[PDB]
């Protein structure tokens, strides 16, 4: 199995600046692409970005500018940068992480993919 | 038919004091009690407060005991529950929790010392 | 449990206990059918059972989807010389023969339990109403594309049918899916998970492509000064291998062209040791007498241009392979048995360029059909990875199992870069000196 | 599965002993598989049930799990309607939190064409002050998520839940509930891989009926796979 884990969610005042941070752990092959999802309470969850192997990156036209994701291959952990950040923007973060290809020395695998526990943001 | 609106939900840095306040729909908040439920990210939810149906009685968690209060009000409809001062064991979602039958969840308000 | 596919084998298939750990684990994971499987192995593996044992434990009919008819008929006769009751339905079969076969389907409980049908005669609409009865009645229990490889634009061969194979699988959701291939690469693999709408959790049975017994090294022409006295050496040390013990065993050594095959085999029998050439262009009559000689222990060394022995010292490639998948068949049979064997690669930037261009051209020329881009993109792509491989720094066996998607092996003994990275770092940075 | 398509009758029976209290509830009603309804009461003989109802809800329906409404593309985990002709053994223990222990095992099976089941029940180092022996729980009774992994020694189910009562002063009441389900049959078993079943359930009182009516409505549904 592979065990998404969430860091960095700060309290940052409108104008502020914030990294949330999504590592995978386990054994990965690789992983197909990594996608950002705001659930805000009483709301339905919108995505944010996402980064697909090869560092193709979307965004969403609420986030283009603001938001910015990147992803290391060799650690695999996907960062999402957060400047100018608004009073709109509070809500949970979590990560997809679809095509998670993990396989072992013997050559049993999974192709699963697994969610991330989630992190927490705010704006005054 | 029975809807649960959350607010008021702000950072707060230790020391601090918050309201966060619950308003109803589809039913007097008088005849039937009250709850709120704390939930940190990725871990399991647990109750923080809670109003009885006449509101006499009110109990809260050992962990915020004495330093959270909760209330209610016909006139407006709505339940407040305020902080007091703030540790950084706060850091968890609000949610709302009050059912006439079945279960309703609260959109609830999410809250965060930092 | 394991009681009933032991049995299973030792009484259908004969086979006393499991080629490999692996393919127990597979056929275990299939016989479960909880997540929709995905089996990788070579020919001659056992693949074969991973789908066909669950099938004969299974309850009802599982429908086998194969690209050729001639694999069915070979696929019907193979299991029924083993007494197992299979069926086919395909229009070859005579309108008596359909009929019956039809009638058997159509009867609670069939007696076929696994049926070979063609992907276009279950999408035909004289088989549509024989799937509507079968989704009514919940028989089929698997779902079994073979050669699912088909189904990936970027593999070799494309079959369109199988895309139409895919909304059948979402039909007949009930039943798990196994598809089988015989090497895959991990887009082949995601194409494949993603075209036949397989159940997000899938089980993958790859097979570890490095081999322990094996040990892998890359050489470049231009730092050597007498490429042909390494080889000569190299050729003499696998093969001699102990003083006292001799001689034992045959090598091979991949040649790209037949000029350069020919010079290569004459150059080496002057050298001491006897070879044949066993060109393409060479008669049947020569070709089949080399072929004997060197399947006979009279001649040392064979040298190859287009393609076995139980047991192989050595295995030089000359020139670098077209693509890494065909590099890694063509080096599989090094060493086939459990006695220690090597290969060697004499890369040279030359013969890249030359075989890059060939690639070229092949690409410019299947572009011109207008067909099968996919598939162009695929062989350039492999044959960049193969370039790679050879200028890679690192584990061979690291890179190759990076490439095949195989997990990364514990090459603790059998890699150049393990027993001397500071000769690779050397052997490198000379390389990159003299470019 | 082809006995589930439609409306199914369904019968319990549990004989419960706490603290030497011995009670006995025999409840009967309908449940629609495809629907994933279920809508039982359950009259307790005795006149007042020792314990509160939502207590026993867990013990009463919860132990009937073959009616959730399997998504098609899960129906083969659903272990409960395999091997369900023949019938399965459910023993679950659950710890309330100062409140003392429920040791329960029941027997799910089928007669005739009616779902029936064979309960038994007992309690263990109560507290009389706490908040079930105080009968402070509220009547309404919460929704709920039950895991369950199968384990292959026993080549059974084991699942997990925590259950949350509510009470009328304000408390919540948080039990852990340990569970085991054994194929009765020696037929092969479709073992699952893990899942969540959603549970929504209501409670409600019939006015005609002086005994204790324990009108239960609940719908379940099962999810993570
Ligand atoms: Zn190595």
């Amino acid at each position: 199995q592979v065990q998404l884990v969430e860091n960095g969610g700060g309290c940052v005042k409108a104008g502020g600046s914030l990294r949330l941070s999504c590592a995978a752990s386990g054994s990965i092959f690789s992983i197909n692409r990594m996608t950002w999802y705001r659930q805000a309470p009483g709301k339905e969850r919108e995505w944010v970005a996402a980064i697909t192997s090869g560092g193709s990156t979307n965004y969403a036209d609420s986030v283009k500018g603001r938001f910015t994701i990147s992803r290391d291959n060799a650690e695999n952990t996907v960062y999402l940068q957060m400047n100018s950040l608004k009073p709109e923007d509070t809500a949970v973060y979590y990560c997809e992480a679809y095509g998670t290809y993990t396989l072992a020395p013997t050559g049993e695998g999974e192709y699963d993919d697994y969610w991330g526990q989630g992190t927490q943001v705010m704006v005054s | 038919q029975v809807q649960l609106v959350e607010n008021g939900g702000a950072c707060v840095k230790p020391g601090g004091s918050l309201r966060l306040s619950c308003a109803a729909s589809g039913f007097p908040v008088n005849r039937y009690s009250m709850r709120w439920y704390r939930q940190a990210p990725g871990k399991e939810r647990e109750w923080v407060a809670g109003m009885s149906s006449a509101g006499d009685r009110s109990s809260y968690e050992d962990s915020v005991k004495g330093r959270f209060t909760i209330s209610r009000d016909d006139a407006r409809n709505t339940v407040y529950l305020q902080m007091n001062s703030l540790k950084p064991e706060d850091t968890a979602v609000y949610y709302c929790n009050v059912n006439v039958g079945f279960e309703y969840w609260g959109q609830g308000t999410q809250v965060m010392v930092s | 449990p394991e009681r009933r596919v032991r049995s299973t084998l030792k009484k259908v298939f004969g086979f006393d206990s499991f080629k490999t750990p692996l393919q127990e684990s597979a056929t275990m994971a299939v016989v479960k059918g909880n997540k929709d499987v995905f089996v990788c192995m070579p020919t001659g593996a056992g693949k074969s059972l991973c789908y066909q044992l669950p099938a004969l434990l299974a309850k009802g009919i599982t429908i086998v989807v194969s690209p050729l008819i001639a694999l069915i008929q070979d696929q019907v006769d193979h299991l029924l010389t083993l007494k197992v009751r299979v069926s086919s339905l395909n229009s070859k079969l005579s309108a008596q023969e359909r009929k019956e076969l039809l009638a058997d389907l159509e009867r609670e409980k069939p007696q076929t339990k696994i049926l070979y049908i063609t992907p276009e005669m279950a999408a035909s609409s004289s088989f549509q109403p024989t799937l509507n009865s079968l989704v009514s009645r919940h028989l089929l229990s698997y779902l079994v594309v073979d050669e699912a490889h088909c189904v990936s634009q970027w593999g070799h061969d494309f079959r369109p049918d199988y895309l139409r194979l895919g909304a059948l699988r979402s039909r007949l959701g009930h039943a798990p899916c196994v598809a089988l291939t015989a090497t895959a690469t991990p887009q082949v693999q995601e194409d494949v998970f993603a075209a036949l709408h397989l159940k997000k959790p899938v089980a993958i049975f790859k097979t570890p492509c490095f081999r322990a017994n094996l040990f892998y090294d890359v050489q470049f022409k231009e730092l050597i000064s007498d490429p042909y006295g390494n080889l000569k050496d190299f050729c003499l040390k696998a093969l001699g291998q102990e003083a006292d013990k001799g001689l034992s065993g045959c090598g091979i050594v991949y040649c790209r062209t037949r000029e350069a095959c020919e010079q290569l085999a004459i150059e080496l029998s002057c050298r001491g040791v006897n070879a044949k050439a066993y060109h393409a262009g060479l008669k049947a009559s020569e070709r089949t007498l080399v072929q004997n000689d060197w399947m006979e222990e009279k001649v040392p060394v064979i040298v190859a241009t287009i393609s076995d022995k139980a047991n192989v010292r050595f295995v030089a490639h000359w020139n670098i392979a077209k693509s890494m998948a065909g590099y890694y068949q063509e080096s599989g049979r090094a060493g086939r048995d459990g006695k220690p064997s090597w290969c060697r690669l004499y890369y040279s930037r030359n013969d890249r360029d030359q075989v890059s261009f060939l690639i070229r051209k092949e690409v410019a020329k299947l572009q011109e059909k207008r067909g099968n881009k996919a598939s162009d993109k695929a062989t350039i792509m492999a044959f960049d990875a193969l370039v790679t491989f050879c200028e890679e720094l690192g584990c061979r066996h690291a890179a190759i199992a990076k490439y095949f998607g195989d997990a990364l092996p514990a090459c603790a003994k059998g890699c150049d870069h393990c027993q001397n990275p500071t000769a690779v770092r050397r052997r490198l940075e000379a390389l990159e000196r003299s470019s | 599965e082809e006995l589930f398509t439609g409306v199914v009758p369904i019968l319990v029976e549990l004989d419960g002993d706490v603290n030497g209290h011995k009670f006995s509830v025999r409840g009967e009603g309908e449940g629609d598989a495809t629907n994933g309804k279920l809508t039982l009461k359950f009259i307790c003989t005795t006149g007042k049930l020792p314990v509160p109802w939502p207590t026993l809800v867990t013990t009463l329906t919860y132990g009937v799990q073959c009616f959730s409404r399997y998504p098609d593309h899960m129906k083969r985990h659903d272990f409960f309607k395999s091997a369900m002709p023949e019938g399965y053994v459910q023993e679950r223990t659950i710890s309330f939190k100062d409140d003392g222990t429920y040791k329960t095992r029941a027997e799910v099976k089928f007669e005739g064409d009616t779902l029936v089941n064979r309960i038994e029940l007992k309690g263990i180092d109560f507290k009389e002050d706490g908040n079930i022996l105080g009968h402070k729980l509220e009547y309404n009774f919460n929704s709920h998520n039950v895991y369950i992994t199968a384990d292959k020694q026993k080549n059974g189910i084991k699942a997990n839940f925590k259950i949350r009562h509510n009470v009328e002063d304000g408390s919540v009441q948080l039990a852990d509930h340990y569970q085991q389900n054994t194929p009765i049959g020696d037929g092969p078993v479709l073992l699952p891989d893990n899942h969540y079943l959603s549970t929504q359930s209501v409670l409600s009182k019939d006015p005609n009926e002086k005994r204790d009516h324990m009108v239960l409505l609940e719908f379940v549904t099962a999810a993570g796979i």
